[PDB]
């Protein structure tokens, strides 16, 4: 999830390689750096997906090679495109047990194939969702990002009279605080890229009770107006 | 270098005690990401967060970020309950649910089930607890996949 | 149960040893023997040892399956241990290579209508080298499962799918009638530190200074060739002044280069030398 360029550098000429089963580790491995990455965040993803599809299409290919194609790509475009695999935790520093078990088990599916679903585990949504705290209800409230909008966005869908007489005579990239944020809802994809550029707003009806930190987690806010309604996003478990 | 923590310990309070928090915060997680990145002998290394971590607890207005990381990393039932043991004194109800969900967002599991345990035998306000219990980020996070679904049908096709 | 591919068939040191060693016995004859062994589970295949079947005057065809020998062999091989079922057969195809025929088809049902998980080890003694011995077992495809055109192959596994078919082999058909199999040789640590022994000299033979006249006139003689090659380098060097590169990239293709031997020679005189003194020293030392 790092989208570290050198490793993609070292990784190109593994996935060209003769040895079929390389060349499925080599794409599993690609679509593992690459997870929640745009065409527009580097130029070098729209290739490795049209890549993806070569091997996919292309009968005249390995099974080993096949496999590991679609594997990449159902990687790489991970539930719906909302979720990365972060191995590193967040701001602080810790392994996230759960995720590295996952990636250990997804690393032995040499021997067993089903245990290739185990790396679910690792998979850790992409969010910095507002709560209110009083009564732990989502609202709705947008929020500032100084960047781009040109870069955070989902990648495009898979596509497949005489003088007129005598005129015809004569025919023979850093998105650096980009200024001018644009609002953010809340319950929204946040890419850990762009965490750190996203803002609050200083006058609104909640206040965060800290600073923001640039991370993916949950932030409580502080309800200044505690007794005007505001829609709220119902979660799954509140309908029943 | 020379594993000397009475010396940090009393450079930290001769230089801290003589600054804002700001300022403190900032000296305080340099020395975590040393003590992080850099310290071998694992002892000295739980010593020397134990300590960072009294020095922010004696300190008037705290960081709870950079306590998070500390009780994160030592893993240790005991501080986290003193943690919670002063913020319920604050009655700080947002700083609360803040640091639960947080402390749920990274924590090991022991840690986070013997916490619950202790907090719920204190008798803690429940939405601590069920904050705690690990429930209500799951199913926000459930919720936040369910309504903001973008999957490439035809890809799969 | 539609088998797997990764099923693998383990080989001891024995069993292979005399495969081999009746394989190039009956060049060009295809010799065939059983295979005791023990079925472990559906996806290993354990073989503890082999014995050979007579080779009836046939010629070239592996057909002969007498009874009389095998049920013998069975019953009085029991008198000492090797109480194992008959897992399977080997059939050597020197020559030609790894790939089953019309007759080892048919001899292979035979022997599935038995077992019906009977693997058929081919053996290839005359294009074998040290370190690469060709085997590969062989097991019939089950009959109408190509109208499901599945046939046992359930790749749950990687370690069946790093093997590669063979060329020639799916000229006379694999993937058509028998699916192929793993060939895994499994060691054991006893066998692996003795069979060292074929490469440890005697012991009264190290010490042993050959005749002190034959270490003269080989030196004399080596000292001539490099006089001789050091000539032929002088020219060598004076001719490589007005020569192009696309010559000397195929110059010395049919001729001695006077500089590869110039070294072997240095180097072969250096090391015979360095171990005569020694060997001399060393006796004249230790043995007074
Ligand atoms: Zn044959």
């Amino acid at each position: 999830g790092k989208g570290l360029q050198s490793a993609i550098d070292v990784l190109d000429p593994l996935t060209k390689d003769p040895v079929d089963f390389v060349r499925q580790a080599a794409m599993i491995a690609l679509s593992m750096i690459l997870i929640q990455q745009t065409e527009k965040l580097n130029p070098q993803v729209a290739d490795i997906n049209k890549n993806f599809l070569s091997v996919i299409t292309n009968k005249h290919q390995e099974g080993l090679a096949k496999f590991g194609a679609c594997v990449a790509q159902g990687i790489m475009n991970a539930g719906g495109r909302n979720v990365t695999i972060q191995l590193e935790n967040a701001d602080t520093g810790t392994l996230d047990t759960k995720s590295v078990v996952g990636l250990v088990m997804f690393s032995q599916f040499w021997y067993w194939f089903p245990l290739a679903h185990f790396l679910s585990l690792s998979f850790t949504p992409t969010t910095v969702i507002g709560i209110r705290g009083s009564d732990q209800a989502i609202p709705k409230f947008q929020m500032n990002c100084y960047a781009k909008e040109d870069a955070f966005s989902y990648p495009r869908m898979y596509e497949e009279t005489t003088a007129r007489a005598k005129a015809r005579a004569k025919k023979t990239y850093k998105n650096k605080y980009s200024s001018k944020p644009y609002k953010v809802d809340n319950m929204t994809r946040i890419l850990p890229q762009q965490s750190r550029y996203i803002s609050f707003i200083k006058d609104d009806r909640f206040v965060p009770v800290r600073k923001f930190k640039g991370n993916n987690g949950v932030v409580v806010l502080r309800d200044r107006e505690p007794k005007e309604p505001v829609a709220l996003i119902e979660t799954v478990r509140q309908m029943k | 270098e020379g594993y000397r923590l009475d010396i940090i310990e009393s450079a930290l309070k001769s230089k801290l005690d003589q600054d804002s928090t700001s300022e403190n915060v900032k000296i305080i997680n340099y020395l975590l990401t040393l003590a992080i990145t850099t310290v071998t002998n694992s002892k000295f290394r739980s010593s020397i967060l134990r300590k960072s971590f009294d020095f922010l607890m004696n300190m008037p207005n705290c960081d709870y970020l950079t306590l998070n990381k500390v009780v994160v990393n030592l893993n240790d039932a005991g501080l986290a309950l003193q943690l919670f043991k002063k913020l319920k004194e604050e009655n700080d109800e947002g700083l609360s649910a803040q640091i639960a969900f947080d402390l749920v967002s990274s924590a090991s599991q022991q840690l986070l089930e013997i916490l619950v345990t202790e907090l719920t035998a204190q008798g803690y306000d429940p939405a601590l607890l069920n904050i705690l219990s690990g429930l209500p980020t799951c199913d926000y996070y459930n919720t936040f996949l369910l309504n903001n679904k973008n999957i490439d049908i035809g890809l799969l096709n | 149960g539609r088998d797997d591919t990764k099923e693998t068939v383990y080989i001891s040191s024995i069993a292979l040893l005399k495969m081999l060693k009746h394989g190039r016995a009956g060049v060009p004859m295809e010799v065939m023997g059983l295979m005791l062994g023990e079925f472990v589970d559906d996806y290993t295949v354990n073989v503890v040892d082999v014995f050979a079947m007579p080779q009836s005057g046939t010629g070239v065809s592996v057909e002969a399956v007498d009874d009389v020998f095998q049920a013998k062999m069975m019953d009085m091989l029991k008198q000492t241990g090797r109480d194992q079922m008959v897992v399977g057969w080997y059939h050597s195809h020197p020559g030609f290579g790894c790939w089953l025929s019309s007759v080892d088809v048919n001899t292979q049902k035979s022997f599935e209508q038995l077992n019906s998980r009977a693997v058929a080890v081919v053996v290839d003694p005359i294009q074998s080298v040290k370190g690469k011995v060709v085997i590969d077992a062989f097991r019939l495809i089950d009959t109408g499962a190509l109208i499901n055109n599945l046939e046992p192959r359930q790749t749950t596994s990687n370690t069946g799918l790093l093997n590669k078919a063979n060329i020639q082999a799916l000229i006379h058909g694999l993937n058509r009638h028998y699916y192929s199999l793993n060939i895994d040789y499994h060691k054991t640590a006893k066998e692996t530190k003795m069979l060292m022994n074929l490469h440890k000299e005697q012991w009264q033979s190290g010490l042993k200074m050959y005749d002190y006249e034959e270490k003269e006139e080989s030196n004399l003689a080596a000292t001539k060739s490099m006089v001789k090659i050091a000539e032929q380098y002088s020219k060598r060097i004076e001719e490589e002044k007005e020569l192009t590169e696309e010559e000397l990239k195929t110059r010395y293709v049919g001729r001695q280069d006077p500089k590869k031997h110039l070294s072997e020679t240095a180097d072969e005189t250096l090391e015979n030398n360095i171990v005569s003194v020694l060997t001399a020293g060393v006796n004249s030392v230790a043995i007074k």
